[PDB]
RNA sequence: CCAGCAUUCAGUUGGGCACUCUAAGGUGACUGCCGGUGACAAACCGGAGGAAGGUGGGGAUGACGUCAAAUCAUCAUGCCCCUUAUGACCUGGGCUACACACGUGCUACAAUGGACAGAACAAAGGGCAGCGAAACCGCGAGGUUAAGCCAAUCCCACAAAUCUGUUCUCAGUUCGGAUCGCAGUCUGCAACUCGACUGCGUGAAGCUGGAAUCGCUAGUAAUCGCGGAUCAGCAUGCCGCG
């Protein structure tokens, strides 16, 4: 697949392409604007000059793995420079600004 | 040509009989182009069609304020009432099916302490 | 905030710039948690108080986007 | 010509509303009805004990009602006469 | 104290009735009508055309299938758990019968209700059905417990 | 928790108030403004027994009608003891203040003035036995139909404190219709701080 | 802390957030009224001796 | 407010006090009256008329006292105690910590749903350094300038659920939306600890929850949005509204 892993065969278009990992739902929607495909058929069934005006788009986006890197560069950025922010993604508790004495179940 | 008012659930209807043949203009809209769910179409035609009126009176509705079914609401009391105005003779059997009282059931205040103005919130012990 | 440039204190501003004209120097108790961190602050060691203590600390090419209160652990855990 | 009164009370309201009206009838000026208005009304709300209890509160309610005034015609002898108007100061008469 | 009674509203658009209404009262969620009647008058359609009847009797026919005879009251003496046959009340008929439908059919499961009320009347017209042991299940709490009245 | 003051259920339905003006743009400011004058009236001419104040806001005038039941104490000369007030006020306010007095009949009727007279008694040192029922025979013969006394705390002794009724004839705080006089009065004492609750139910309207 | 807590709020504050609520009858925070300027008990024994010129009991 | 009367993109221009609505004063419901009941009394049962029938629905109103129930931290406060400090002022921190239990609240675990589009419908409250239209620009949160409004005139505010299409097809997914990254906007001296809200991404836990418990007698149960106090700023909070 583009992404090097797959979209299932038989979903439409725009949301067969929002597994791919850093490609959501709106994203999906500016592609198939410069593609023009409709947004519903089966991806089962297109063709490659339609298809491959959906690569180079992706092509051009920080997609697979350079999306995969640099949230998990800035992770061991802000860490390894002190940073409070990085003591909170450190220890296995909460980031963005909350309390501690309730749930926060999503880390610990 | 007869004349009534229609209040049912915080909304106004003002309902005026010319001499017609039973089509309900509501502020120069229709019924279906402007209430659905052909439930209340029936409902609202109820003190049309006891007394002999099938298809003899139009009507111009002046629906204000208020929501859907208490707007419709408001025109099946003043459909009676206009109708009132034609013969006084078969109020009895309109009194005796309703239709005439203006429900009093208006939404009652919320109390403070309590939700939803007769519920108690929680309990512990 | 967004356009109106990273926020600084006076005194802040004041003295860095004495720092910066001749010569890197002694470290600098701050109160000012609040301001951000220029890139003219680089390698300059300062102290910002922690609600009982100036603690030192260092500013290098990486610590450069953020604010002083990054580096102010108040509340100290086990 | 435009005169509104706005006040709290009905008993005084009322008893005020034709010393306007009678008084600039009497050199003609064609004065309109006292017209009503809805009131402008408000809710405070504030608990009842000092310390606990939040679910037991103390609610108070404040009420300014108002009547409207209209004239027509300008008839200068009326508008001496609504200068030296004379009212408890709980109207504040504006024209 | 003593007896209350609560009204209740007479005519239906569609299979004019007065219980059809009272179903329409049954399985609305939260306060919605026609949310319900959208179900409603979309599953008669396939009641009328998947089996070639009037859907009235369709209807009335499932529910003298569901209907019941006795309720079960209760009695404790210690820890005895006694039992109490009870004669169904002509109003309990037809309220305890809309239980047993619409319970039962929303809990079955296929894509829409519109589906799941429509087999199920089927299966309780022709009677071999899930909801319709929960009419003889009674029965048979019914037809254990008889001694006692 | 216990009964609601009953001055307050009743203000506006039959009795009317006391501040009375109209709100433009400054209604937190008038009232802070009447707010020392009524702080100060009652300071100076406590001595005076001055009940309640009414107060006009008048146009760039401040109207105060003054309920006493003595003159004599209060305009003194006549034009001595008022022009003192009136210049005090005016540097108060700033602006202009029209002082009018009027005296109350029948002084055993008026419930702040009836409860002021007990704090006098309790602060010269006499006990609550001959305090309230001399208080009563006072109202009752003046004409009342019915009085209520009350005083709660210390009662001089150590500890225990307590209410004591004593009361005669009829008070009707439920009958909506009342015109029920109903004011409190703190007293200084020496064992701590007596309080006291008196009103006195004068008669319904028809 | 009270009489400070008074002339702290009718002095001048170094910012103009600094500015807070009191009644100046009992002087204390946690609802001062913005259109009384006057406090959450102070608003109620002062309404039951005829002042405060609008506000009445409530009931609709 | 708009029926009749034309003019109108439009109650707009006229014009009008009908109707609606506004808010003052009456009026009406009292077991008054009919029948039956018991005693014939009170009162009960039924019927009539009537907008309304048995204290019409609701509010406000809470007897004597109970618990030495609550507040010296609203205030007042006797007594005790403090005083170059237990008082006053400033910065900054903290009140927001978190191995873990508990109440109390929302958003959900989907097909009565999800997504997009169309169509239509409220009540109450608020607005002077306060609301800010329209307009333009930003994907947007908004920015820009700015009419009008001290207000039944102008603005907040285009209500949501609803209805009708389209698409979705039963799975941890087109449900979920936390958690988290980056990019932003506002207010304010200043958003790091410690704000709200968008924009992009990421997409877990959970597929009706054990013993046990809680609310509710008719516009209530649940459900869906909106207004306001409080505030520069901030609500799943609480009031209040349909």
């Amino acid at each position: 697949r583009i992404a090097g892993v797959d979209i299932p065969r038989d979903k439409r278009v725009v949301i067969s392409l929002t597994y791919i990992f850093g490609i959501g739902r709106t994203t999906a929607q500016q592609v198939l604007k410069e593609a023009g495909v409709s947004e519903d058929t089966r991806v089962r069934d297109l063709t490659e000059e339609e298809l491959g005006k959906i690569r180079d788009i992706i092509d051009k986006l920080k997609v697979e793995g350079d999306l995969r890197r640099e949230v998990s560069l800035n992770i061991k950025r802000l860490i390894e420079i002190g940073s409070y922010r990085g003591i909170r993604h450190r220890r296995g508790l909460p980031v963005r600004g909350q309390n501690s004495k309730n749930n926060a179940r999503t880390r610990k | 040509q007869y004349y009534g008012t229609g209040r049912r659930k915080s909304s106004v209807a003002r309902v005026r009989l010319v001499p017609g043949e039973g089509r309900i203009v509501v502020n120069n809209r229709e019924i279906s182009e402007h209430i659905p769910s052909a439930a209340l179409i029936e409902d609202i035609k109820q003190p049309l069609t006891l007394t002999e009126t099938a298809g003899t009176y139009d009507v111009l509705v002046n629906v204000h304020g208020g929501g859907l079914s208490g707007q419709a609401g408001a025109i099946r009391h003043g459909i009676a009432r206009a109708l009132l105005e034609a013969d006084p003779e078969y109020r009895t059997t309109l009194k005796r099916a309703g239709l005439l009282t203006r429900d009093a059931r208006m939404k009652e205040r919320k109390k403070y302490g309590l939700k939803g103005a007769r519920r108690a919130p929680q309990f512990s012990k | 905030s967004l356009k109106k440039g990273p926020f600084v204190d006076g005194h802040l501003m004041t003295k860095i710039e004495k720092l910066n004209e001749t010569d890197k120097k002694q470290v600098v108790k701050t109160w000012s948690r609040r301001s951000t961190i220029f890139p003219q602050f680089i390698g300059h060691t300062i102290a910002v108080y922690d609600g009982r203590k100036h603690v030192p600390v260092f500013i290098s090419e990486d610590m450069v986007g953020h604010k002083l209160g990054e580096f102010a652990p108040t509340r100290t855990y086990k | 010509i435009r005169i509104r009164l706005k006040a709290y009370d009905h008993r005084i309201l009322d008893q005020s509303a034709e010393k306007i009206v009678e008084t600039a009838k009497r050199s003609g000026a064609s004065v309109s009805g006292p017209i009503p208005l809805p009131t402008e009304k408000s809710v405070y709300t504030i608990l009842r004990a000092v310390h606990k209890y939040k679910d037991s509160r103390e609610q108070f309610e404040m009420r300014t009602h108002k009547r409207l005034i209209d004239i027509v015609n300008p008839t200068p002898q009326t508008v001496d006469a609504l200068m030296r108007l004379d009212l408890p100061s709980g109207v504040d008469i504006e024209i | 104290k003593g007896p209350v009674a609560k009204r209740d509203v007479l005519p239906d658009p569609i299979y004019n009735s007065k219980l059809v209404s009272r179903l329409i009262n049954k399985m609305m969620i939260d306060g919605k009508k026609g949310k319900s009647q959208t179900i409603l008058y979309k599953s008669f359609d396939i009641i009328k055309e998947r089996t070639g009847n009037d859907a009235m009797e369709v209807f009335e026919q499932a529910l003298k299938n569901i209907m019941p005879v006795l309720e079960v009251k209760a009695r404790r003496v210690g820890g005895a758990n006694y039992q109490v046959p009870v004669e169904v009340r002509p109003e309990r008929r037809t309220t305890l019968g809309l239980r047993w439908l619409v319970n039962y059919a929303r809990l079955r499961g296929e894509k829409t209700m519109e589906e799941r009320l429509a087999n199920e009347i089927l299966d309780a017209a022709n009677n071999t059905g899930a909801a319709v042991k929960k009419r003889e299940d009674t029965h048979k709490m019914a037809e254990a417990n008889k001694a006692f009245a | 928790g216990q009964k609601v003051n009953p001055v307050g259920l009743r203000i506006g339905v039959i009795r009317d108030w006391e501040s009375k003006w109209y709100a433009g743009k400054d209604y937190a400011d008038f009232l802070h403004e009447d707010l020392k004058i009524r702080e100060y009236i009652s300071k100076r001419l406590s001595d005076a027994s001055v009940s309640k104040v009414e107060i006009e806001r008048a146009a760039n005038r401040v109207n105060i009608t003054i309920h006493t039941a003595k003159p004599g104490m209060v305009i003194g000369k006549g034009g001595s003891e008022v022009e003192a007030l009136r210049k005090a006020l005016n540097s108060l306010t700033g602006k202009r203040v029209h002082i009018n007095i009027l005296e109350i009949k029948r002084a055993d009727l008026d419930a702040q003035l009836v409860a002021d007279n007990i704090a006098r008694q309790l602060e010269n040192r006499v006990s609550f036995r001959r305090a309230q029922k001399q208080q009563i025979q006072r109202t009752m013969r003046a004409g009342a139909q019915g009085v209520k006394t009350m005083v709660s705390g210390r009662l001089g002794g150590a500890d225990i404190a307590r209410s004591e009724y004593y009361s005669e004839g009829t008070v009707p705080l439920h009958t909506l219709r009342a015109d029920i006089d109903y004011a409190t009065s703190e007293a200084d004492t020496t064992y701590g701080k007596l309080g006291v609750k008196v009103w006195i139910y004068r008669g319904e309207v028809l | 802390a009270k009489k400070s807590m008074i002339a702290k709020q009718q002095r001048t504050p170094k910012f103009k957030v600094q500015e807070y609520t009191r009644c100046e009858r009992c002087g204390r925070p946690h609802s001062v009224i913005r259109k009384f300027k006057l406090c959450r008990i102070c608003f109620r024994e002062l309404a039951y001796k005829g002042q405060i010129p609008g506000v009445k009991k409530a009931s609709w």
